[PDB]
RNA sequence: AGGGCUACACACGUGCUACAAUGGCGCAUACAAAGAGAAGCGACCUCGCGAGAGCAAGCGGACCUCAUAAAGUGCGUCGUAGUCCGGAUUGGAGUCUGCAACUCGACUCCAUGAAGUCGGAAUCGCUAGUAAUCGUGGAUCAGAAUGCCACGGUGAAUACGU
RNA sequence: GCGGGGUGGAGCAGCCUGGUAGCUCGUCGGGCUCAUAACCCGAAGGUCGUCGGUUCAAAUCCGGCCCCCGCAACCA
RNA sequence: CCUCCUAAAGAGUAACGGAGGAGCACGAAGGUUGGCUAAUCCUGGUCGGACAUCAGGAGGUUAGUGCAAUGGCAUAAGCCA
């Protein structure tokens, strides 16, 4: 709760000046982050899905959900129903601790990190990027990664304009290119 | 490459030739067959067209071309490839 | 028509040749016209612009 | 008709001779500007001739065309086949040579050597005005590859063009020429 | 067993394990096992943090991993800007450094192309 | 959250070798070693031609 | 004078280097022959990580120089991996020759680290100081050998028989 | 009117029962040979007549259109 | 045998009239209770691409209904437990 102290605390107010909000209730706000591990040649084996939600859960603190295809896809050979993802969803006390670990242990981790892009804003002020390897996660362990995982990351957020959302971001100290 | 002790390799007639077009501002390529020559800083600015065995290729020095020689901007075989 | 065109081609033999090429005496004449040449490897490299110029003009 | 090349033969000739005194005017007074136009003058005179010179080469009908290179081996046989292929070789080059496009339609090949025959779509300007000459049986002489003892022998391969005809219009028939009997 | 952003190998001997680092050689890896004051012929996993840390500082008097990868395309991105003769081989992939290529050349040129 | 499916999750001290130590949850038992760390990686911190090699090299 | 002879979808011939442990690397330490040298060989010493540079002996030579032979042997390590195998390729920095290393020289240093894990049909050489393997010298030559010519070190297998 | 067909260059499979293209010759490369064939060792080449539909998905199922085949076309 | 039109605004209504389907499926796909809401497109996002999964937006049933067509269906008859 680092990082909640520290938004309720410094935050609102530099966001209220910097913005000119009336009302304390129209600063942007992290409202959840979401950590998303679709996994496609899961069609081929259970296991590879099995193992990627393991290392999701370690990386979240959390049980994934396992995600299943919408509708059927010819393309990926893929049939309605059969589990192509996991996904965590973080609110509260554990999304405010993950983001205190992907800002401070996990982006310096990053292999060559020269800094996250500031176009990923997806226009309405929430922030989605992405992560190569789950070796960046301190949690996972180096001497079992049988497969390079990767994830996403997508922090939605209350405000309305990228350009409120990145401002948050900022104050949050996130490393921004 | 050329030993540093020797200093850089120019021939002396093109070297002539850029302190005679710098100093009096002319605009008109300079025609040579100094491939050889070395890309001195002096002629950056220039248009100097090197042989490239059968006709002066025009090259426009900027400050990147600065140490190469001359003819590294002039290609002397064609190929447009087999089966084209 | 066709089988006119090809009851008047020439036989492939000794008798017609418009144009000779002694490669042993590095020779080339075109019977028609009269241009021989002794760069017979131009020829054979495709310099057939002296003898084919020469039988346009001759028309 | 008459007039018209009579006339450009005469004006040929009397320009030249014209532009020959306005060159002396040029150089005399050390005109540049004037050796220039001069230069000028002459230049366009001197595409105007060409173009009669092309118009006397390419007088053929389908001149203009492109056309259809047909290459047939002889007497030699595997000698005449090798020459065939050699010929072939030498036509092709000549094409690149004049910017031409050329595509291989099909190709018989030799049992041992070169090539029984060849057909060779040349596509250009005045194609089938450049190629027509060179239609005939050309003969070859050299020590023979194929023969043991290296003898002289003689062999011939036939060149035949022919110009890319565009396709006959089929035609129905007027009812008005039809007389029709029912019985 | 974490430098320069990536994992050494642990089982390996220091002189040969310093060398997974894109940038150091054996040459560079005996300079920095020497600045570091640790035999070259000690396990990496037989090292104290204090030790590893100390590589860590001798390493990043180099160029080493993205830095270097960096340096190395900005290089020939300016030769293919460039346009000189060595540029123009780097877009065709062809052999850069005057070697023959009828006969062989393949390391650059790639498997066969069968006509 | 529902009981005996979620990974344990307890406190941990993570210490980077530039000093910075910090007291976080983590799903790891054990405590973390840092190689790098928001305080000291070269972005966080900030810390991360041609005619002045030919005038220099040669000296004409 | 500049370019080309050095090109490059591709096919073949002849070579070098490998695919490792009968090996790789590091340290130490034995044993040759033959040859070349004056616009030459160049010692020593000093400087440089190095290629080399500066100064400078000797030698037209059984005298001086090129010029420590290497494989080997002893110790240590690697422990079987595309590896401490392999060294292609490429980036940067240099040296020397030479008016002049861009096309298109050789060598050095730092980085990089490809194919390749013993090769289908087929095919080659060799009967003894031979094959195999390991070094060395020479001509041509300003510079530019895996080629050629020559010299030694270690040193086999097998030949029933037609 | 009723049946069949149309797939590497050629001849045939694969369709029924949707997921996947095969065989023989031919072509190309390397061998053998003085050379060619034969032979031996390797390769490549069809998005399935043409459109459309249906389907997550079509050589395959459906409907047109084109070509080719058969039959049928009678008492009159 | 079922659906629409012909069929003339109740029912019904013919032709070798114009268009399509059925000869089953499901112990859940039935009952009830509780809950939920689509297609499609846009933007952002590891591999990931026209198309997998994640986030937001626009849109508002243009979806869905085990299978033809018609009439229905948001209190849903659609989806989950
Ligand atoms: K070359
Ligand atoms: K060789
Ligand atoms: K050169
Ligand atoms: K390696
Ligand atoms: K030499
Ligand atoms: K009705
Ligand atoms: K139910
Ligand atoms: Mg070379
Ligand atoms: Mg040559
Ligand atoms: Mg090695
Ligand atoms: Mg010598
Ligand atoms: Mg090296
Ligand atoms: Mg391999
Ligand atoms: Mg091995
Ligand atoms: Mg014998
Ligand atoms: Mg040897
Ligand atoms: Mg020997
Ligand atoms: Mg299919
Ligand atoms: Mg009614
Ligand atoms: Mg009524
Ligand atoms: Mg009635
Ligand atoms: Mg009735
Ligand atoms: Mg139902
Ligand atoms: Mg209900
Ligand atoms: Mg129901
Ligand atoms: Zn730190």
């Amino acid at each position: 709760a680092k990082l909640h102290d520290y938004y309720k605390d410094e935050v609102v107010k530099k966001l209220m000046t910097e913005f000119n909000y009336n009302s304390v209730m129209q600063v942007p706000r992290v409202e959840k982050i979401t950590l998303n591990m679709g996994v496609g040649e899961a069609i081929a084996d259970k296991k590879l899905l099995d193992n990627a939600a393991a290392d999701l859960a370690a990386i979240s603190g959390q049980k994934p959900l396992i995600t299943k295809a919408r509708k059927s896809v010819a393309g990926f050979k893929i049939r309605q129903g059969y589990p192509i993802g996991c996904k965590v969803t973080l609110r509260g006390e554990r999304m405010w601790e993950f983001f205190e670990r992907l800002i401070t242990i996990a982006v310096p981790r990053i292999r060559d990190f020269r800094g996250l892009s500031a176009k990923s804003f997806d226009g309405r002020g929430n922030y989605s990027m992405g992560v190569r390897e789950q070796i960046i996660f301190p949690e996972i362990d180096y001497d079992k990664v049988d497969r390079v995982r990767g994830l996403d990351i997508t922090i939605t957020t209350t405000a309305k304009s990228d350009e409120e959302g990145r401002a948050l971001l900022a104050a949050f100290d996130f490393p921004f290119r | 490459p050329r030993s540093l002790k020797k200093g850089p390799f120019i021939d002396l007639h093109l070297l002539k030739k850029v302190e005679k077009a710098v100093e009096s501002g002319d605009k008109k390529p300079l025609r040579t067959w100094s491939r050889r020559s070395t890309i001195f800083p002096n002629m950056i600015g220039l248009t100097i067209a090197v042989h490239n065995g059968r006709q002066h290729v025009p090259v426009f020095v900027t400050d990147e071309m600065v140490g190469h020689k001359l003819g590294e901007f002039a290609p002397t075989r064609t190929y447009r490839g087999h089966a084209a | 028509e066709k089988q006119a065109m090809e009851d008047n081609k020439s036989d492939i033999g000794w008798g017609s040749q418009i144009r000779s090429y002694v490669l042993d005496d590095s020779r080339i004449k075109d019977l028609r016209t009269g241009v021989e040449t002794r760069n017979t490897q131009a020829v054979l490299d495709g310099s057939l612009d002296q003898f084919i110029e020469a039988s346009l003009k001759a028309g | 008709s008459l007039e018209a090349v009579v006339d450009t033969l005469d004006q040929m000739k009397q320009g030249l001779e014209d532009v020959s005194g306005l060159l002396e005017l040029a150089v005399e007074a050390d005109d540049e500007e004037t050796f220039n136009e001069a230069v000028a003058e002459l230049d366009a005179l001197e595409e105007k001739l060409a173009q009669l010179e092309f118009r006397r080469m390419f007088s053929g009908e389908y001149d203009s065309a492109d056309c259809y290179l047909d290459i047939q081996a002889g007497s030699g046989g595997t000698e005449a086949q090798d020459w065939a292929s050699m010929l072939e070789r030498m036509y092709l080059r000549w094409a690149e040579s004049r910017g031409f496009k050329t595509e291989i339609i099909k190709e018989s090949e030799g049992e041992v050597a070169g090539i029984k025959s060849v057909t060779i779509k040349i596509s250009g300007d005045y194609a089938y005005g450049w190629l027509r000459t060179e239609t005939g049986v050309h003969r070859l002489v050299r020590k023979s590859p194929f023969d043991s003892g290296g003898r002289r022998h003689t062999s011939f391969s036939s060149a035949f063009v022919y110009p890319e005809v565009d396709d006959d219009i089929d035609i129905e028939i007027n009812p008005a020429d039809l007389r029709i009997d029912v019985y | 067993a974490r430098i320069a952003g990536i994992n050494i190998p642990d089982h390996k001997h220091a002189v040969i394990a310093l060398t997974s680092i894109y940038g150091v050689g054996k040459t560079r890896s005996k300079a920095i096992l020497a600045a570091a004051g640790i035999a070259e012929d000690v396990k990496i996993s037989e090292l104290s943090e204090g030790q590893i840390d100390t590589l860590r500082d001798e390493v990043a008097k180099f160029v080493v991993e993205g830095d270097l990868r960096r340096e190395i395309s900005m290089s020939i991105k300016r030769l293919m800007d460039l346009g000189c003769y060595r540029g123009l081989r780097h877009r065709r992939g062809l052999p850069v450094r005057g070697q023959r290529t009828k006969t062989n050349a393949r390391t650059r040129k790639g498997p066969r192309k069968p006509i | 959250m529902k009981k005996d499916i979620h990974p344990k999750y307890e406190e941990i001290t993570a210490s980077c070798s530039c000093g910075n130590v910090m007291k976080i949850r983590s799903t790891v038992g054990h405590d973390l070693n840092l190689d790098v760390c928001s305080k000291c990686h070269p972005f966080f911190t900030g810390k991360q031609g041609r005619v002045d090699r030919f005038n220099k090299r040669f000296n004409i």
